[PDB]
């Protein structure tokens, strides 16, 4: 059984305390199979590479001009979060909406960790679980 | 009477029409040889608005955001919906504050959950003196129906005064 | 009745004047012997109150090409200008009404005062097109026409049945 | 065999209907292996987790601010689509372009059907088939 | 074994000839794993449909202001390369930031190569390996 | 001796009370010469053609996002202003500073006054005399 | 007597025939006082310096995006205009406003004539008095 | 001479040099032992434009949008190319209206295919009227020419006028 | 005779030292009577209350993004400039225009003399007589 | 030859008096016995139409720093300026002419009146560089070399064939 | 000791007045018998150099809401304005001191001459808040601590410690 | 003391508490039964600046711009940093050149690596000439001082001149 996950947006998933975005794991298109999940972090029970992926709906009213949008995987070895995946964007330039999505390949070992960040968090719309997720596959 | 659905028996083969479950409810179990389609109710966070045959109710994932409340309610028949709460105003996707109408213009109309303050400038004979999301044009003071004379005259910003 | 102070130019004795009513203007002062003659206003112009100007004022609102009279000059007033139809007033022009695209449907329409309302069609709902006028329409209901579903609909397309049931 | 296609912007991809986007599914880049096309559909024969995905150009001149771009689910069992992975972005903010890419891990069954939809549609540059385009492959 | 990598920008990432972006292959997030690397191209040693993805981070001050990203194919029986996968974006619309993303199921043989290629290859940010790469897996 | 005056912004100058605006009128470059001044009013103490004028400077942080500066007749005989010269700006179009200058010859008779209006008042510059300012003089 | 006027904007204004435009000279606030009126043009009687003006209120929806406002003399012993005074504006840079004022003294010999032309002339509000004026004064 | 390529005979396993194919064709077989390649002309909808060995032509993947037309057709040897229709030209990958000189400005060239129009305030003597996209600046009316008296001065955006 | 004068944009007119621009006297429409001219000044011959004005015609290309637009009294009783009249115009917000207008009376004495400034300078579009000058004339 | 009234000022008599031709101005006007005196324009002064001015009018065309004359004032005409080379004239402005991009190559160089034009590289061809003068060029042909190929071009670079065929 | 020229006005005969210092300005002119009277100048009013003024300048620097004075109005000075604390200057304007937001810290706290600035929290270092105060804080080290680690921390988190060791 | 970690020994299963390696290393390999944990030195290129248990160290990706210099280089212990070059300031994750202060302004502080040149408009007395991102408000040539007479007065932007 090949693992895969795609967890999506929920009402608790802006924390505001610069932690990682939580995520919903059971209901309507989320589901986990052969992955696990903890406080925010998609956890991996077998160690391969994985192509991960996350989407973001951002959107606000005018305008911290830039967004940063990325996935960073925690491991018990290190005493901090490792990026993988970054991007930085700029969309302030009244109303706007930009989508940011961010997918690639990496190397995870059992019991390492995926989380999500973004800054501002804030500018993150949860309230639709199609517009902003996280998932995961093992190829 | 009840809708349909084409169903291949598991162990007959044989083409079955089964009835469908209706809104509030989803498919339990399906129709067999014998046996109706057993329909289940939605559990609590989820709906089905029509007839169908889920094998699981669709997920109530309509979330209202902190400048919204609730139009409707997640119910087993319907997704929650939301609305710009008090003082804000639905536009593209967000929830706006009503706008004000400056000194020289008067609210025409109020703003709503999905419609902006409407202002004009104040027309002759009236006025208003204050940047206000409820105020509107009134006419001006008359010195003559108040038995006085003028002191100043007013503008489309400011009332006319007379002199005691 | 409010006045206004002269001077009796035979005598120099003073006199208190009556002003003249909106739709006139002060003609001739009062004399001694007489009341202030109130002239009404001529074609163009107007007084809305009581006055004593010796001129009326001009009506100046002219009305835009995007615009036509709410209300004529008259002696009383000046002259009023609204938003033609089709067209909203917003910053002191007249804007055309606004469509609402597909996927989203009119709830209230445009007037002279306001733009065109528009909200995303709710589910169970449709606007296949871009319109000032077309409301979120309900999906063609297969269950209630006895036939069965084709392709589901959405909030842009309505819902497909077949021509007949399943059996 | 593992489910996968690739179908791209053909001369036909904008009905001007409100319905979904047309595809090429056999000429130049497109093509299908273990999954089937029906009038838009990506059709599924064989069960299972689907990584799904399409790009979409956009462009146009000056300014239905906002763009919606998605993909859809449709199943037999409901009459309506159901809504999988969306964005919006107001790339108005003379002439621009900007590109919207969705991709995301779902469920389907035998039967079902994926689709794309863009509102407005008439921003989508469907003239080139290298810009605009969906596909999937099972994992 | 799976075909899959991970490729990440690098010093030596910009040229200024107009060619390929060139990319890391050894260290930190960067590996092959039954694919080859020459001068820049990914080569393909396994025949199949491979899920090929790029992302480049985007940035400058003011404006040309088109950018092109795409991937494209390189075989030796044409001697001309040709595009698989390529958006067009506006994004000077002072600092700016904007991050593209391309990702699509594509067949190669053994023996073809892929590259990337950005236009003005100059806006884009090779200075941290978690913002541009280029990578594929085989599906 | 031909009746001539420059007003200056003060200290005073916005009352905010939707009320016209106040001047100085005979510190620093302020002066009256045959006119006279009774809150925020020119008072005209000879009849004829007067060249009347004022300036002023208005400026804000991004942003009715339209300006309205005019002047304005008060006359004892009719108990509504009579607007002689206006102008309207939307400059807003971040810091930004505009000036709005009229001036225009009217016909004034003794004890009719002359008023400065600003629509928003709040955006006006007062604090330098050189800045924003009111005056006339016969013709 | 010393020759003044003041001209206001009227419904016959804007000609469109790429002339100059035409003004009220008798109701509300316009008046000649020993200067003459025909076909747009002041017309000077007693020759002398004038300071000449005009104030032209502009307004758009969006967008020869530059507005060339100016007073040009006529003499009959040349027959081409002459340039007195000019202003170019770009004030497009949805709906705005601008106003454009102009002021200066020339010498005019009694026949020569000046005319206001506005290119383009439809971006003039001529329905306010008070918004779209030309006068002028012997000094 | 003709253009070629290496090439693993299956089942000889020998390094062979076959002909590469002509623009227009692609490899319908390989060459062996004792046969040269075999090419094959392509199909509706595809070509090559440069001697190749591929195993099928390209795809003729330039399609003409609403203001555009062919400027060259799918041929064999190329693939489709578009040019902006009349009244448009091609900028940042559009097709944008010809632009209109204002009064007082003149066309001094045509709208193309690649160029807008351009324009240039009309010099001393010269005028334009309207707002065009073909009208020049045009001398001003002479009235000494015609012998007749001026009447009122032109402008660069009015003819002169002479007396009767 | 009542003092007036008109100055015109001159090819000398930027010195580019800090100090005033100069201006043409004599030619096309410029003239002097009653007042003189001295190194950019206007100095005044006769004491009284003038009405003093300048119009310059700023233009750029793209982007102290402020333009101050200025008169300024020298008196031989003190050794500073006095401010008069100012203006502060942020216009920047590709090709550009506008037109910077003052006016306004104030008391010159024999021997003072009126200057102009605008800051920066070489926004100043000195090539055309009817679009850049400095004036006055006793009222 | 046009005219223009005058009055003979000894007796008061009516005269029509000769206008002047382009160059030059009326230095005296015309009396009964002598025809009028057509003085010539001075320098920096032009009359471009026959006329009765006094003074000829001023040549006050004046050229930027990115322009140059593309004629001189004349007695019968006023200076006019171009944009210098490298520089094309628009909304007033004498702007740079731009480069076409790696990718992209010129069709029509600059002019004082356009900007350069640009067109994408055609199959076949490439433009390497950012320049305001190269046009896209023939990709290197290593059919016609008898070379083999080594690395396909591109829109932006050339084809790359080794030194030596294949045998 | 600067001076100015004038003239006795009993005799005519030409006079050397002295100027009158900062702070002063000349109430009367010198005579044959005396000297410049200098005044002192009133509320409101200065020279700040040596002059001749018949009246001083003007304190016309006034300060808006945001501001506060920097030097009072003197004699010898005109009045001068700073913005206020949590206000920087900029353009004519007296802006908000901006917030470094979370993953970032202030290095410089704002003053009025400048706005906050800000880094992005190096390696071991965190900030958690948008602040115009907050610095970046080293990591909880749980090293240092003897304490197991829980949960890595970023540069906008800290890093969590269990309660106890391993063993 | 030394910090540590948990490790179930591969082929006793016994949990082992083993010491973790210092900044500068890595685990070439895990403590057993009997040995420590085996630390090497972190080959160039290559850093941790922690006590940690990675199998390799961190990889050195920060790269300096070319408007940037090493603040820090790459050592064992940390990854490189980068900071503006000499004329440049860090705004928004890239390296702006310093502003220039007006005629009529003077800096009032030096442009640095993290901060742009400061401005303000010279006030009353003082003077700046040209555009520079160096020279301040200076003071007005003081003619009383030289024992010169006043020759034109200076402005924010000229020095007050004094007659010879
Ligand atoms: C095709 O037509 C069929 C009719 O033959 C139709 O099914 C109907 O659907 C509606 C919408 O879901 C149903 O309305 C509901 O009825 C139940 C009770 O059985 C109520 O409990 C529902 O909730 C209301 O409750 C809220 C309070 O908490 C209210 O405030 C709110 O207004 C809710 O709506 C609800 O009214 C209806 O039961 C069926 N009818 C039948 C006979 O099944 C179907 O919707 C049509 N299909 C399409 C695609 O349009
Ligand atoms: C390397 O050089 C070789 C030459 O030794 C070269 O091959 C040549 O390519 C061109 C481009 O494809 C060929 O030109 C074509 O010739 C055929 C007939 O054989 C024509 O039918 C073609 O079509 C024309 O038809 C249209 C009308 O419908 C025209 O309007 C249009 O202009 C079309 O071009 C076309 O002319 C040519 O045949 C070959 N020559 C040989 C000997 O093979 C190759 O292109 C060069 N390689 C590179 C990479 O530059
Ligand atoms: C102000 O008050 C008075 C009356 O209370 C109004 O005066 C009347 O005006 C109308 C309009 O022409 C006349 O027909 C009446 O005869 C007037 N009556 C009296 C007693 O004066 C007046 O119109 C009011 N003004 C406004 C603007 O509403
Ligand atoms: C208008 O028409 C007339 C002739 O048909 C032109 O008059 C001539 O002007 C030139 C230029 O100096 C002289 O050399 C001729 O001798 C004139 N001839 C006559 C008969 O008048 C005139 O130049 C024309 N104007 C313009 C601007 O083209
Ligand atoms: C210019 O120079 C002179 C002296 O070298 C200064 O004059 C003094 O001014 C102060 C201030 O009121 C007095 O207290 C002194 O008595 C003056 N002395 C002399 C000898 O004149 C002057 O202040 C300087 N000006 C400026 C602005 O710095
Ligand atoms: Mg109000
Ligand atoms: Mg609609
Ligand atoms: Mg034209
Ligand atoms: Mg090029
Ligand atoms: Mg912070
Ligand atoms: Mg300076």
């Amino acid at each position: 059984v090949n693992p895969a996950a795609h967890l999506t947006g929920a009402n608790s998933s802006l924390t505001g305390s610069g932690g990682p975005l939580l995520w919903e794991t059971q209901l309507g298109l989320a589901f986990l199979r052969g992955l696990s999940y903890h406080d925010g972090a998609l956890v991996v029970t077998k160690a391969g590479y994985y192509y991960i992926y996350s989407k973001v709906q951002l959107g606000g009213v005018g305008c911290a001009s830039t967004i940063t949008h990325g996935l960073y995987k925690r491991t018990p070895r290190y005493p901090e979060e490792l990026e993988l995946l970054v991007s930085q964007q700029s969309p302030c330039g009244r109303v706007w909406w930009d989508s940011s999505f961010l997918g690639g390949v990496v190397h995870l070992e059992a019991g390492e960790e995926v989380v999500v960040r973004v800054l501002d968090e804030r500018l993150v719309d949860y309230t639709k679980e199609d517009r902003s997720y996280f998932g995961a596959f093992m190829v | 009477e009840t809708p349909t659905y084409p169903w291949r028996d598991a162990e007959t083969g044989e083409r079955l029409v089964c009835a469908q479950c209706p809104p509030g409810t989803f498919v339990q179990r399906p129709c067999r040889r014998d046996s109706p389609t057993t329909c289940g109710p939605c559990p609590p966070r989820h709906y089905t608005q029509f007839w169908n045959y889920l094998e699981r109710c669709r997920y109530c994932n309509v979330l209202c955001g902190e400048r919204e409340e609730e139009a409707r309610a997640c119910h087993a028949t319907h997704n929650r919906a939301c609305r710009c709460r008090t003082g804000f105003f639905a536009h593209a996707g967000f929830c706006l504050e009503h706008a004000s109408c400056p000194p020289g213009a008067g609210v025409i109309a109020p703003g709503t959950p999905s419609q902006n303050t409407q202002c004009q400038p104040c027309p002759p004979g009236t006025f208003s003196a204050s940047s206000s999301s409820s105020e509107q044009c009134q006419p001006h003071r008359n010195c003559t129906a108040l038995g006085l004379a003028l002191n100043v005259p007013g503008s489309s910003s400011h009332d006319t005064l007379c002199t005691s």
